[PDB]
DNA sequence: GATCATATTGTCCAGACAGT
DNA sequence: ACTGTCTGGACTGGTCGGCGCTATGATC
């Protein structure tokens, strides 16, 4: 049978999850060795796809053009605060307290809040309201109702710093640096039933999971590579940000491994978290871009789903169609207001698939006979099964013969065709209207003055 | 006498760190000492009175990128410049991956390891017949402790 | 492989390059040129006029780069004669 | 309509959309993608936009016409 | 009882794939039209047999 | 063990199928659709007997075909773990004997046909005890009960039928027979 | 020889218009139009073996209960690019009736 | 999962099973290519009527009786009865052994000469 | 696979192998710029 | 000579925030 | 409770055509 997407639901990506999902683990920040094969257990590894049409899957075992591509996982030296939950971050760490891993606020308290939340119903305004006034009740809370720790402000410094002010035994206040393992230690200790109060789901964004220690790197089709006219690889802006993320993993596993001291460990988790930060946002305020080695900064995840040349925007929203012309239009009174002047040549290119019926068999069967260089004629035959066959002079004549009811013929555009007549911009539904084809042999279109 | 780390270029630590010996050899520098392992990649520490002194040193050499603004201290560093072979510390039974010789970036477990001829005795996991080759016990990285 | 065609190259002479007043449609080869295999036979890279654009071949001129290597640049006319649009 | 003027805007009638696919096609991508993350929004894809990026038939015109049929046909 | 535009658009889609893919017209056919002309001739001719569901 | 249903589904009727019955060509809709594949609650779909009821076509957009609410009877058979059935050995080889009890063929180990060193005789695919001398020969009725079903596959040959023939009371019918004269 | 750009304004007309299955055949049947697997159980997008010739979620398992969703390639694009922004989408699949 | 929901369920006897088999390989003798089946069906049909112990009417009634003689049983273990046809208390045992209960040699007995009935 | 060429500036016939050229240039006068020479195989033209 | 790891980290509008 | 200030985001769509760029300082 056949099924769709009646609903989506949104998340954070468990460690877990992203293990389990990836078909193979990455350590070699290359691509390509000199040969031009894909090095194993690198970024153009092919159990993450094939771009190339030589090469085949060894996940799905599939060629290039079909093989949708598989993710991959990096397991990380140390975690690292992903930028775009950062603040978010800053905000539980501002109502969660540092021992118990409770929210700041008393039973009677997170009573009403869940009778509050369970009223309002699911206008996203009041969700964010509530949230935001949670989040300022118990930010100003020093002691834990639960636990009676004493707590401190954090302050938050863009993009991922995090301060803890601390006071010292002779009272003087100084600045705690956060590192992102113990922002993921303290956000492991609270509970599922506070996640809620949070504006965090128990078992789909746990607080954990906003700081990554495995990173998900994009399958192979998603990030593709091509060669040049001049026979060098040219690589993607993600695939030199993943190597630059992998070159500063496989550095600082490394030092880890060879008891380097804290000057180094921290220096390098800095310089990882710079990389996966740029490599999730490029255009991060309070840090500089990733830049490559012409100049040019690089757009990463964050650019290619947003602005105008972005996927939502540029891909999803609007994109380019098949079966489409485009060209001048002059003015034709002798035509209706319901017909358009289709040049002979859009005509002939341009097709309507139409299958083929008890009534319009013997017209079908003409178009077909008549081939793609004659018209009025055909470009392709369907048939039942669902081979397309492309209308040459040698198999014209056999096609036609073979002709029967159910076959599908791509033949040309004939007089009454229905077509779209777009202009653009399009300011109102009023600026695309359907006409009917009219044929004639010049280069240019045709449309009626009113 | 005072540690602070030069991050340099990777893989070229030791030409660098000779270029500033001779440097300070050449220059009148007010250098106490230079320590550049194998094991740490990318990075060099200088045990200078100051870290003025060691910026200054390092300044002209395009491979020295800049000095950390911390001070190691010398408990960090001390374990480095110790007689121990690098066989130590593993134990049969674990998982680990030979980071270089023939068998460069395979994954093994350990099966026999000794410290008097500085050799390891590792399995592919990746085989299906179980061959045990030998490697050097600086050649292998610790993956995760098991018996 | 690669190949577009048998008469896709019915223009060419025997060094690979379009004869000049040689009438050319659409996708029709220029010049004959053949590329090394990527990681097989040769590949195929012969330049060829745009699909929609047609014309007779105006001139042929060989020289070299400044790396030294050949060069060949053709030079194809078409005759606009004015009409709808 | 929530009894307080509100834009047309990212801080308005589509900042205050239901729908997760909705607010980040027009504006704000990033941070409405990653905040509904954080609250794990659920997307019931009842608008237009969304089912034009899916593609799934829009709930708008022809797309909310439900048609029946008699099988025995009898020319 | 009347029929919308959308109503008798999605009938008459509904209607010519139908013809495309099986479902003999129930009339006359001019021997040559598309399966959207047999579409537009059936509910022309007021036999067509498909009905729009309302809700109540 | 075979199994009666009734089930109620969507049934997606072609526009060729049009002039026909809706009951019919429901029904022949099902039997090319679920006939002759494996369920994994539900087991070997042998047939599909008659549709008992059916409801007013719903034309979904983007498709010509009509989709029908229908009730009807299916036929299947479900193989049971530690369940005895009767069945014929048809298929013999030297790891194991193949026996057919119904649509699938289950499969019983040389080690434990018998609580003895059978001999698999390769002249003329014969199984010999050693002691018990008994003759295990194609077309036998035996009677055993199964311990293990592979339903990791939708394909009725794919899936794996182990029995268990060990435990005494099983066997050929024979043999059946001369334990109850001991009895 | 590339094609015609229907822009958002394209589309937002075709709304207008009211022509929902005129715009399904534009901007998802004749530009990306493409079919995967998904997951009943967890909504992830399932992986086809065609040595193995199976369908299965590796995140999940689920052997059986994997459905075919016919979808735009840019949709499986956008799910690709939210996977890999640590963002996890679960595709609760419907029955077409 | 066969369809989108069930509505009854009921263990069906190998005589009915039969019937329904020959009624479906009737179908296909009506059925224009010669073929009724696929491979299991027919074998299934073949096997059928090789362990064709009783006529369907007499399964149903003795199935009747089991479900209406005693109350812990079920409708699979009056099938599985009707199907093996007990004599004696060996083959009852070997059935019974691995289920949930273990019956009485009284109770075992009753079976037995309400099986033996119109037997074959 | 040799061939006649013409100069750009001499305008003298040049003959050279382009399959195996080293180099290609007028050795007259130095020019490294040649004219391919129009085939003398007769071509219709429709006039206008 | 032919190779090879590394390759730095303009305006305007609206929401949130110290200060008085 | 007001008030000026810091920070963040967007800046109509489409099309024709061209130009040009996407390594290097050691090592044996
Ligand atoms: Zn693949
Ligand atoms: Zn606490
Ligand atoms: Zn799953
Ligand atoms: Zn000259």
């Amino acid at each position: 049978m056949k099924k769709v997407i009646g609903s989506i639901e949104f998340g954070i990506l468990s460690p877990q999850e992203i293990r389990k999902m990836s078909a193979a683990e990455i350590t070699v920040p290359d691509t390509y060795d000199d040969d031009g094969y894909p090095i194993e257990g690198g970024l153009m590894d092919k159990r993450l796809g094939v771009i190339d049409p030589g090469l085949r899957c060894e996940t799905c075992g599939a060629r290039a053009g079909e093989c949708p591509g598989h993710f991959g996982h990096i397991e990380l030296a140390r975690p690292v605060i992903h930028v775009g939950f950062a603040k978010t971050i800053h905000r539980v760490l501002e109502s969660t307290c540092r021992e118990c891993g409770r929210i700041k606020l008393t039973d009677e308290e997170i009573e009403e809040y869940m009778q509050k939340f369970e009223v309002m119903g699911d206008r996203k305004g009041a969700v964010d309201k509530l949230i935001k006034e949670i989040h300022k009740k118990a930010k100003e809370r020093m002691v834990c109702p639960h636990c009676g720790a004493p707590q401190f402000p954090i302050k938050f410094e863009r993009p991922t710093i995090y301060w803890e002010l601390r006071k010292d035994e002779e009272g003087n206040e100084y600045k705690h640096r956060m590192m992102p393992s113990e922002v993921r230690d303290r956000l492991e200790k609270i509970p599922d039933k506070d996640l809620p109060l949070l504006g965090l789901h128990p078992e789909k964004s746990r607080p954990e999971w906003m700081v990554l220690t495995v990173l998900p790197v994009p399958p192979v089709t998603m990030r593709p590579s091509i060669t040049l006219e001049s026979g060098i690889r040219a690589e993607d802006d993600l695939t030199h940000k993943l190597v630059d993320i992998i070159r500063i993993n496989n550095r600082l596993k490394s030092n880890i491994e060879a008891g380097a001291p804290q000057l180094i460990i921290e220096d390098l988790w800095d310089l990882l978290q710079y990389h996966v930060t740029t490599y999730i946002n490029n255009e991060t305020s309070g840090v500089p871009p990733a830049k490559h080695k012409s100049g040019r900064p690089l757009k990463t995840l964050a650019q290619r789903l947003k602005g105008k040349e972005g996927r939502f925007r540029g891909n999803l929203s609007g994109k380019r169609v098949n079966f489409s012309a485009r060209t001048v239009i002059s003015p034709d009174p002798m035509i209706s207001i319901n017909e358009v002047g289709v040049p002979l040549a859009v005509a002939m290119e341009l097709t309507v698939p139409e299958k083929v019926t008890e009534f319009n068999y013997e017209k079908l069967k003409q178009r077909v006979l008549n081939g793609p260089e004659k018209y009025p004629g055909a470009n392709y035959v369907i048939d039942p099964e669902g081979r397309r066959i492309r209308l040459m002079e040698s198999n014209r004549e056999l096609i036609a013969e073979k002709l029967d009811i159910g076959w599908t013929v791509e033949r040309h555009l004939e007089d009454g065709d229905v077509v779209l007549f777009n202009r653009q911009p399009s300011l109102h539904r009023m600026s695309i209207m359907a006409h009917r084809v009219r044929v004639m042999p010049y280069r240019t279109f045709r449309l009626n003055l009113p | 006498g005072k540690i602070f780390t030069v991050s340099v270029t990777v893989g070229q630590e030791t030409t660098t760190a000779n270029l500033i010996y001779s440097k300070a050899k050449t220059y009148n520098l007010p250098l106490y000492a230079i320590l550049s392992p194998s094991k740490v990649k990318g990075y060099i520490f200088i045990e200078a009175p100051n870290k003025s002194a060691v910026e200054e040193a390092i300044r002209g050499i395009r491979h020295a990128k800049r000095v950390l603004p911390g001070e190691i201290p010398f408990s960090e560093i001390e374990h480095f410049l110790e007689e121990k072979p690098a066989v130590s510390g593993f134990e049969p039974g674990d998982i680990v991956e030979l980071i270089a010789g023939p068998f460069k970036g395979e994954k093994a477990k350990v099966v026999r390891v000794d410290e008097s001829k500085d050799e390891i005795v590792v399995e592919l996991v990746s085989s299906v017949v179980p061959i045990p080759v030998t490697v050097r016990g600086e050649y292998v990285r610790l993956i995760s402790k098991r018996q | 492989q690669g190949y577009l065609g048998e008469k896709y190259y019915r223009h060419l002479d025997e060094d690979g390059l379009i004869f000049p007043e040689s009438k050319v449609e659409g996708k029709d080869v220029l010049v004959g040129r053949t590329s090394p295999p990527r990681f097989q036979g040769r590949r195929e890279t012969s330049v060829t006029v745009r699909p929609s654009e047609k014309g007779v071949v105006d001139k042929v001129i060989v020289t070299e780069t400044g790396d030294g290597t050949k060069l060949v640049k053709v030079t194809v006319r078409d005759l606009r004669i004015p009409e709808l649009g | 309509l929530d009894g307080v003027i509100r834009p047309i805007g990212r801080h308005g009638i589509v900042g205050e959309k239901a729908s997760v696919l909705a607010r980040a096609a027009f504006e704000i991508t990033t941070q409405h993608l990653f905040a509904a993350a954080e609250r794990g929004e659920v997307d019931p894809l009842n608008g237009v936009v969304e089912n034009v990026l899916i593609g799934q038939p829009v709930p708008v015109g022809t797309g909310i016409v439900k048609l029946a049929m008699s099988l025995p046909l009898r020319p | 009882f009347r029929y919308t535009r959308f109503e008798k658009a999605r009938i008459i889609g509904a209607r010519a794939l139908q013809i495309a893919m099986g479902a003999p017209v129930l009339i006359d056919v001019p021997e040559g039209i598309t399966p959207l002309q047999a579409a537009l001739l059936e509910f022309e001719k007021g036999v067509i047999p498909i009905t729009v569901i309302r809700p109540s | 063990m075979y199994k009666l249903l009734k089930v109620k589904d969507v049934v997606r009727i072609p526009p060729r199928m049009f002039t026909m019955d809706p009951k019919e060509a429901a029904k022949i809709v099902l039997r090319e659709t679920y006939e002759g594949i494996y369920d994994r609650d539900e087991g070997v779909v042998l047939a599909i007997l008659d549709v008992e009821e059916i409801s007013e076509g719903v034309i979904v957009p983007g498709d010509g075909a009509t989709y029908h609410e229908a009730i009807f009877n299916v036929l299947v058979w479900e193989p049971r773990n530690q369940e005895v059935v009767e069945g014929e050995v048809v298929e013999m080889m030297p790891y194991g004997a193949f026996i057919r009890i119904g649509p699938m063929d289950g499969l019983v180990h040389i080690s434990q046909l018998m609580d003895d060193y059978v001999v698999f005789d390769e002249k003329n695919r014969q199984f010999i005890g050693k002691e018990t001398n008994r003759v295990l020969k194609l077309g036998d009725y035996v009677r055993a009960r199964i311990i293990g079903v592979s339903v990791k596959s939708r394909v009725i040959r794919e899936n794996k039928i182990n029995m268990t023939m060990r435990q005494p009371g099983l066997g050929k019918f024979e043999w059946i027979e001369k334990e109850k004269k001991k009895a | 020889e590339g094609g015609l750009r229907f822009g958002e304004m394209e589309r937002d007309v075709l709304i207008g218009h009211g022509a929902a299955m005129l715009l399904i055949e534009r901007l998802l049947e004749e530009s990306d139009k493409t079919e995967v697997w998904v997951c009943e159980s967890c909504g992830h997008l399932a992986l086809e073996d065609k040595r193995r010739g199976k369908v299965y979620c590796p995140v999940c398992g689920e052997d059986e209960r994997i459905s075919k969703v016919e979808m735009s390639y840019a949709f499986k694009l956008l799910l690709d690019e939210l996977k890999a922004m640590v963002i996890r989408p679960s595709l609760r699949l419907k029955d077409r009736v | 999962m066969i369809g989108r929901k069930k509505l009854e369920e009921h263990y069906i006897t190998i005589a009915e099973a039969k019937e329904l088999l020959e009624r479906r390989h009737a179908e296909g003798l009506a059925e224009n290519p010669e073929e009724p089946m696929f491979y299991e069906a027919r074998v299934s049909l073949e096997h059928a009527e090789r362990f064709a112990k009783l006529k369907p009417e007499q399964a149903r009634e003795l199935k009747e009786k089991l479900m209406g003689l005693f109350d812990w049983i079920n409708e699979r273990i009056a099938a599985k009865l009707v199907d093996i046809l007990p004599e004696d208390y060996l083959d009852i045992r070997v059935i019974f052994a691995k289920e949930e209960y273990m019956p009485t040699p009284e109770e075992a007995e009753e079976i037995i000469k309400v099986i033996d009935e119109y037997r074959p | 696979a040799t061939a006649v060429y013409r100069c750009a500036k001499c305008g003298k016939e040049v003959e050279l192998d382009l399959a195996t050229a080293r180099e290609v240039r007028c050795p007259y006068c130095g020019s490294k710029i040649l004219y391919k020479p129009r085939p003398r195989v007769a071509r219709r033209v429709k006039a206008i």
